[PDB]
DNA sequence: ATCAATATCCACCTGCAGATACTACCAAAAGTGTATTTGGAAACTGCTCCATCAAAAGGCATGTTCAGCTGGATTCCAGCTGAACATGCCTTTTGATGGAGCAGTTTCCAAATACACTTTTGGTAGTATCTGCAGGTGGATATTGAT
DNA sequence: ATCAATATCCACCTGCAGATACTACCAAAAGTGTATTTGGAAACTGCTCCATCAAAAGGCATGTTCAGCTGGAATCCAGCTGAACATGCCTTTTGATGGAGCAGTTTCCAAATACACTTTTGGTAGTATCTGCAGGTGGATATTGAT
């Protein structure tokens, strides 16, 4: 008896977010190939930001992911920064950023 | 006061990591009444939530279910 | 017990990125944004079968979840993503 | 005798700051002042670390944001100096007072 | 057949402002307020119930949540008018 | 046999609301004084807005009130303008508002 | 190219409900751009709710939930 | 002859239409412009009257409520006239744009 | 253009805080097989209402001219805000540390669910006759701008 | 102040769109009654982590002097933008045809729920080792600012 994650070729648990889909009242019944999209959909997202965190750090000089790489990561794609407008991540930080008109006279 | 425990040179480091290179002296007593809404604000629902579960003890997810209602999503405290 | 996507995270760090690491911090905003994800995508599906006078939640309405809530090219990939999975699981005892 | 340009320091302090994530506030005064706060709610109140912890990076997390978007206000007064009014231009314009 | 709180609100119109009417036009807008307001609650009071592990919303789940939701002195009102009737209610079977 | 709504003293349908809560689908269960309570919070916010919109009627010379008297009397009132800041009202316009510094000449 | 069906005129007219006094030259293109992607934003969502509805009507409720979605809500349609 | 000074009429003018609550743009104007807008995202869609009236309802109230915040910014820059940087200081600040 | 003061970077280093690891333990979770149940896709179709067209008309947009006064450029100077110290007051560490109260587990009873039946009702469909007020009108009062 | 041109106001009023009034029909809704099931309060309590101390260290906030430079003021003037005018288009209003497609209803099977039994797993705990990197030392060099 293999796993529905396996069969969905996925790592992230189909049958957790089933779980939580019926748990969480979101309504009477839940089809079967909903925990598994969501599922799938879950992963891609968390590859997709962990991919460029990575980077944030490599080109960091460091191999453990941080907070300041999760906020680096996010605030400099246009995409995931809208997608988390509203929400401010612990111990991130700003991104390095200073008005033109603020500079030295030069 | 407490309140007035929020300092000066704090505040001068909270602009500048917003970028501020010049601060006016009537700034400082303005911020913390900002501040002070800020917190009254999210404390009031922390505290809500907290009375709701029946505890004496506002827990880091009182805080969470606070801030995500008042808009300010929060990450990296359970939940 | 505590339930935490924080090991499906890390198995997912590791296909992408295998000499990388995480700190515990680092993991903990990760699961606050599986779970954010998670409620913001299964609320809006909520929402749209109820809207259509419908008691089940099926994948049909978590596409047009996703449609909904993410931007541009997120969407579509997170799209095929999706179709993908539910695909290679139907065809498969 | 050395000495530097107004500015020169505090446009030091920008990119240093802009390069830490430190909370900036002092952690002893800033729980003294939430839980004076949340006295006035309700009598006798503990907090968790992690409750305050999770306050603490929220507020200088709001702090911080408003005061990027009150400088844009100076700058569009075609100031450099921030000030008063500009935090009420940006707060007035967020929705958070009128 | 699509229900209305029309000829409630007309009901509570009469009692506030004996002599006034409404036009259909305004009587939407208060029935689109109703409802609002009645989702809105309903969530804070789902939702509520969640972050404690319970499965019923009770009176007391909708008075946490009008407390959260309403205005200082709206909601103090507001949870008045709520006891009132409940403890009203209660006393009858 | 008395309905619910009378038993509570209340105009809006107890009823009715306690049917929406479990087609809402927001919990397993809905305790009886769920539905009362929440009914009961429910009228008393319409009368309090019909309250308003009805003065606001009356200061036109108005006898039925429409949107824009939903308009005057919720943005006039700090705490409903509050409950309803992202909202807007159809057919309301705007309250009358001159920023100072526009008005013509001095004293 | 119905973006220019919003007349000087109109947006003269709007602007003065904004309470404003006097408009430069440019804010008539400046503000078709912003209208246009107002309603580009929320006919994407409205439609999307006509598509999965397997409808090829965009209903008013469609529009309201979609303004919802966008935290400008409406009364007067149906909700 | 006779004629008002520059920005009596424009008073007139703000008087007379934050008293009323009529649409502001033309009605077959704005339609087309919905309809437009909407194939160009698919093809062979209907509107329901209504349905083109709550979009209109929103816009006007959109935009209207957009004007106010420029207006301020204009003033806070001590002018009377709104310009594009008005609108734009207006919707970053508002989150709309960086 | 030169030269002294500093800040800043970078390469290397070391230690411990926290990430990594081997192993066992088990309650809750996830897979499986079976019998009952039902949501909602189909398909036929009634009927609502949307797209369209014809038409008259006058409201309102457009394009122009003209000059009022606003915005932008510019100079200027008093004084506020930054920099740099001098100074000591208080936040921070951290280890201990009782002890409040959060969280686990057993109990059992008020209360919710499920189900069968009767009864009251809000919504609608059919007509039919009121009524608040929009919009036209005339004329007395009020605002504005030229003098 | 005087005053002529316009806008503002308001009483006065009529038409009709929209609100109000009845009569019916009724399917779904809301009430009543009974048996059956259970969520969560209540009382007990182990142990996790919070409020308090002790307690020098020195980090860092505060008071102060000084002058750089910015914000606010005062001037000026080219031209942008508002007002008034002419003119004629296109939007609004009215009205009705034809039919697309939304929505009601009945037929009914593919997928979902409800259980019960069976096997897997992720979270909790110890208990032990290992590693990325924060923080510290130099020494080089860029940056700043006075000449």
């Amino acid at each position: 008896a293999k796993t529905r994650s396996s069969r969905a070729g996925l790592q992230f648990p189909v049958g957790r977010v089933h779980r939580l889909l019926r748990k969480g009242n979101y309504a009477e019944r839940v089809g079967a190939g909903a925990p598994v999209y969501l599922a799938a959909v879950l992963e891609y997202l968390t590859a997709e930001i962990l991919e460029l965190a990575g980077n944030a750090a490599r080109d960091n000089k460091k191999t453990r992911i941080i907070p300041r790489h999760l906020q680096l990561a996010v605030r400099n794609d246009e995409e995931l920064n809208k997608l988390l407008g509203r929400v401010t991540i612990a111990q991130g930080g700003v991104l390095p950023n200073i008005q033109s008109v603020l500079l030295p006279k030069k | 006061d407490n309140i007035q425990g929020i300092t000066k040179p704090a505040i001068r480091r909270l602009a500048r990591r917003g970028g501020v290179k010049r601060i006016s002296g009537l700034i400082y007593e303005e911020t913390r009444g900002v501040l002070k809404v800020f917190l009254e604000n999210v404390i009031r629902d922390a505290v809500t939530y907290t009375e709701h579960a029946k505890r004496k003890t506002v827990t880091a997810m009182d805080v969470v279910y606070a801030l995500k209602r008042q808009g300010r999503t929060l990450y990296g405290f359970g939940g | 017990r505590k339930e935490s996507y924080a090991i499906y995270v890390y198995k997912v760090l590791k296909q992408v990125h295998p000499d990388t690491g995480i700190s515990s911090k680092a993991m903990s905003i990760m699961n606050s944004f599986v779970n954010d994800v998670f409620e913001r995508i299964a609320g809006e599906a909520s929402r749209l079968a109820h809207y259509n006078k419908r008691s089940t939640i099926t994948s049909r309405e978590i596409q047009t979840a996703v449609r909904l809530l993410l931007p541009g090219e997120l969407a579509k990939h997170a799209v095929s993503e999706g179709t993908k999975a539910v695909t290679k699981y139907t065809s498969a005892k | 005798p050395h000495r530097y340009r107004p500015g020169t320091v505090a446009l030091r302090e920008i990119r240093r700051y802009q390069k830490s994530t430190e909370l900036l506030i002092r952690k002893l005064p800033f729980q003294r002042l939430v839980r004076e706060i949340a006295q006035d709610f309700k009598t006798d109140l503990r907090f968790q670390s992690s409750a305050v912890m999770a306050l603490q990076e929220a507020s200088e997390a709001y702090l911080v944001a408003l005061f990027e978007d009150t400088n844009l206000c100076a700058i569009h007064a075609k100031r450099v100096t921030i000030m008063p009014k500009d935090i009420q231009l940006a707060r007035r314009i967020r929705g958070e007072r009128a």
